[PDB]
């Protein structure tokens, strides 16, 4: 019996001074009863619109909201670099009171091949017992990207632990990191360790490799 | 149209809380039905005294003037003399006892007029009166 | 003026309970509806439930009937939300927020978060290890080095580059958690001339454990 | 008050009190008393009414309820005796329900307390509307005060004592300093 809100777009690429729409659409006619908050990376939360269109005081005249019964909208036109936000929307007819899972806005730039570099585990790990391969991909665009690993030309996935990150806010890249971890002996008992970075960029992926007993 | 007393008000109507007598000489004339508030607050007392005892009835029509009310109403709204239906002043033949109908006593601002404002009226009040007491004299004694 | 302040994060057992903190100002405490809303990485945001401390009446969400129970203190113009038997499924971030003047349903002032953490994992200081090209690896005209903070229990890592003023070209990876444990790592570019010659550390540091770790990465070989 | 005319001819003078009348107040029945020139009162019985005059509106449309006819002031008091009462007053304030504009008031289901709001803004499509309540006021209150600017909002609100949206107005330092006048009582009566 509760109502449903659906931000179909979770992501949303634009470039500084364009138009943005984000919609909401509710499983239920709520009647205007629509409010849209804003959340910066840092987990500050604000309202901005409630009632469909109404704008809270000190909300740029840059937002402004549409909609009626069902489908509703939030657009911001000359898009502002402090509009990188997550955006949610909110019925607010019943209770009990529910959110859209939201948007993420994030900034558009010419596309960026990724630098890749792997690393062997160091000396200090493999005293411990184990051994982790790390290999970085930093610095490209889109964020779409994709990275295997082999071993002994073999694929490789168990034991494999990746991390992107956020949009950078200078250079509007991103990065990846994806960490190989075997034991010792597991490590000692191969010896090519290679990642290839799959991405938009080239169609064929980019390889790095290291030969474990050519130090 | 108009309601009919019976006048003695009681000691609980007035502000000297002391039971106030005036003659029906000058009472019978409010049953005329002329523009006089103090003929309008006599009705309300004796309706709503005869009648909990509040102010209310639907038919304040018999009772007061609207065209009286209204136009003390615009007075006040013009900042210019008027009527708030509390105090009224006549004139009294300490001698006979027989006296003139009490009429308002105007406010302007929420202040009386000092008597020296309104000294033609109770000039010409107390003229009629001595007047209609030689008129009741005449008519009388004429035979 | 208007300012809701939660309280600090809290980091808890299973089966265990808390209470959260939420202290008003700038407003009649008594006059505005305060709701809670749990939010989740991929989850959205949640309605947990909202009191009235005017008269005290609490109307919370079904699914959270039961979970959460919602108090206010109109002296010290402090809701409080308590949970009881936590679970991993409970751990989020959870703000106060006030509806306007009325009864509008819409938020108009939000506190800035508590993040609640239910784990059985023990406190652990992290250890670091180096990251350097193989004595086999190419001469660009730049050079990505990086340290490898693994094995750590809880969040957060602070990691630095020559105690701060190495800035430029460098990144951190969020942490991830395998096996009641986080690992991350941080990236640094240099000029490929830069290195080795002037030395690159990375400065870790765990204040959970009380850790402070320096790694200078040294070519190998 | 009293001085002599003539050797007989006295000027004599005679104040009268309706209190005892409108302390028996009722609902039908309101006593009317000015407090401010920002706070007004009417006594009804056992219902006392708390009305200001200020450019503080708390209520809208797109949230709160809007009274077409006099059953919606149904919705808008805790009791139903109260909800006449605000009927015969909004009558005698002038107010048409079916021409002029919609009132609006809180649903009593809220907590926030009773508020029925008039807007009588002197500007756009509420100017007109505006001076009849005011006229109205000015009937039903003497002395009646205009805070209301050219060109600026101005709404007239009801709270009825007891509610929370009473505040502390509804105290005794303040019925305790509120003259009734019969003036009010009786155009309420005409204007009803
Ligand atoms: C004054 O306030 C009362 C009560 O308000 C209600 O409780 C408050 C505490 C607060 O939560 C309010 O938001 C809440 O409305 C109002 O009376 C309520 O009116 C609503 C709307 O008409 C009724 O809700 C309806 O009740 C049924 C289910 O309980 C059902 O007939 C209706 O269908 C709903 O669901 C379908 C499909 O899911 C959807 O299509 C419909 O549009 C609708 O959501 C609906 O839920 C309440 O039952 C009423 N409660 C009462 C009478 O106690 C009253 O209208 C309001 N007056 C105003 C604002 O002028
Ligand atoms: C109480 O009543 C007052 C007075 O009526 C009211 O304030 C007024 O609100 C209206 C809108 O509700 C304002 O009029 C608008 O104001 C600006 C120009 O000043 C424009 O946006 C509007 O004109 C354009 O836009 C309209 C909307 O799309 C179009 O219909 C129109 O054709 C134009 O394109 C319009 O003029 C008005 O200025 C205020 N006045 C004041 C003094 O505030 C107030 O909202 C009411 N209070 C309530 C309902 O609680
Ligand atoms: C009609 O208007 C007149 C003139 O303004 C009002 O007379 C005022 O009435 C009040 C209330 O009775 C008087 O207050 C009292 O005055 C004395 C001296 O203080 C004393 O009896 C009491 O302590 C009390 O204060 C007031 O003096 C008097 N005159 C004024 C204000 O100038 C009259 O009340 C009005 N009738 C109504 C409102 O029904
Ligand atoms: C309110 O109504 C009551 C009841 O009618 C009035 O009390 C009457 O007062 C008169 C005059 O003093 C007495 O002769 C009656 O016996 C009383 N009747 C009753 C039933 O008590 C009262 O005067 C009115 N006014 C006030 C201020 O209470
Ligand atoms: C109509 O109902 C409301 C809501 O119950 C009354 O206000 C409540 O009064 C009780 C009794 O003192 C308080 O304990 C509650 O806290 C009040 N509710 C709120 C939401 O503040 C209200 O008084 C009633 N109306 C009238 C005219 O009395
Ligand atoms: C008029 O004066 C006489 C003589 O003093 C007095 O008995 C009578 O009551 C007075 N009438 C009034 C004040 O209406
Ligand atoms: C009305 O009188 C009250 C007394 O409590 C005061 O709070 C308020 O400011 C006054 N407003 C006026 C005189 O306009």
């Amino acid at each position: 019996g509760d109502i449903q809100m659906t931000q179909t777009t979770s992501s949303l690429s634009a470039s500084l001074g364009d138009r943005v729409s984000i919609s909401c659409r509710a499983s239920q006619d709520i009647n205007n009863y629509l409010n849209w908050y804003q959340q910066k990376p840092d987990g500050t939360v604000k309202l901005l619109i409630h009632y469909t269109s109404r704008l809270r005081s000190g909300v740029p005249s840059r937002f402004s909201g549409s909609g009626f019964g069902t489908d509703y909208s939030l657009t911001i036109t000359n898009l502002e670099q402090e509009d990188i936000a997550t955006y949610f929307c909110q019925q607010g007819k019943t209770l009990p009171l529910t959110f859209g899972a939201g948007t993420k806005l994030e900034i558009k730039r010419t596309d960026a091949a990724p630098t890749v570099s792997i690393f062997p585990p160091s000396s200090e790990q493999l005293t411990s017992g184990g051994a982790s391969v790390v290999c970085f991909l930093n610095n490209f665009y889109p964020k779409d990207i994709n990275v295997k690993w082999k071993i002994d030309g073999s694929e490789r996935q168990n034991g494999v632990l990746n991390s992107w990150t956020d949009q950078d806010s200078k250079d509007s890249t991103y990065s990846m990191s994806s960490t190989l971890t075997l034991t010792k002996d597991e490590y000692e008992r191969h010896n090519s360790y290679t990642c290839e970075a799959t991405h938009k960029t080239s169609t064929s992926p980019i390889v790095k490799s290291f030969n474990r007993n050519e130090c | 149209f108009s309601w009919s007393l019976t006048y003695c008000l009681e000691e609980w109507m007035l502000i000297a809380a002391k039971m106030k007598c005036f003659g029906n000489t000058a009472v019978a004339k409010c049953n005329q039905d002329h523009d006089s508030e103090f003929c309008d607050m006599l009705r309300l007392f004796d309706y709503n005294k005869n009648a909990e005892i509040n102010l209310c009835s639907q038919t304040v029509n018999a009772l007061i003037s609207d065209n009286l009310l209204m136009k003390n109403k615009i007075k006040e709204l013009m900042s210019i003399p008027y009527c708030n239906y509390t105090k009224f002043w006549y004139v009294n033949h300490t001698l006979t006892g027989q006296h003139t109908l009490p009429r308002c006593w105007l406010i302007r601002n929420g202040s009386y007029l000092n008597t020296s404002e309104f000294r033609n009226d109770w000039i010409l009040e107390s003229d009629h009166l001595i007047s209609e007491m030689l008129s009741k004299e005449y008519a009388e004694r004429q035979g | 003026q208007v300012q809701l302040q939660q309280s600090g994060a809290e980091l808890v057992k299973p089966g265990a309970s808390v209470k959260i903190s939420c202290k008003a100002s700038g407003y009649a405490f008594g006059s505005h509806w305060m709701n809670w809303v749990k939010q989740r990485p991929g989850k959205g945001l949640e309605w947990i439930g909202q009191i009235y401390p005017g008269d005290g009446d609490t109307n919370y969400n079904g699914k959270f009937k039961g979970k959460a129970t919602l108090t206010a203190d109109k002296s010290s113009s402090t809701a409080y939300m308590q949970f009881s038997s936590l679970t991993s499924e409970d751990s989020a971030v959870y703000f106060c927020a006030r509806d306007d003047y009325g009864t509008r349903y819409y938020f108009d002032y939000w506190g800035q978060g508590t993040t609640l953490t239910v784990s059985s994992a023990t406190t652990k200081g992290p250890s670091v290890y180096p990251l350097a090209p193989s004595a086999a690896a190419q001469t660009n005209s730049m050079v990505t080095l990086g340290c490898l903070v693994k094995g750590y229990f809880p969040e957060p890592v602070t990691v630095t580059w020559n105690s701060g003023s190495l800035s430029s070209g460098v990144h951190t990876f969020p942490a991830v958690l395998q096996s009641d444990l986080y690992t991350l790592s941080s990236s640094v570019t240099v000029p490929s001339s830069t290195w080795p010659s002037q030395t690159v550390t990375c400065n870790v540091a765990h204040p959970a454990s009380s850790t402070k770790v320096d790694k200078k990465i040294v070519p190998r070989d | 008050g009293t001085f002599k005319i003539g050797l007989h001819t006295e000027f004599q003078s005679v104040t009268l009190t309706m209190q005892r009348l409108l302390a028996n107040h009722s609902n039908e029945c309101p006593s009317l008393c000015m407090l401010n020139n920002s706070f007004y009162y009417m006594r009804g019985g056992v219902n006392t009414f708390l009305i200001r005059v200020s450019d503080i509106s708390v209520l809208m449309k797109e949230y709160d309820v809007s009274i077409y006819e006099p059953e919606d002031l149904g919705n808008c008091l805790n009791a139903s005796d109260s909800s006449w009462a605000i009927h015969w007053f909004s009558n005698a304030l002038g107010h048409d329900w079916l021409m002029d504009p919609p009132m609006l008031c809180r649903n009593k289901t809220k907590k926030e307390g009773s508020n029925i709001q008039f807007n009588i803004s002197k500007a756009d499509d509420a100017r007109v509307y505006g001076k009849k309540i005011r006229n109205g006021m000015r009937h039903l209150f003497r002395g009646f005060h205009d805070p209301c600017e050219e060109g600026k909002v101005c709404y007239l609100t009801i709270n009825q004592c007891g509610d929370p949206s009473s505040f502390e107005y509804c105290g005794v330092n303040h019925l305790s300093k509120c003259q009734f006048d019969h003036v009010n009582t009786l155009h309420f009566l005409v204007r009803s």
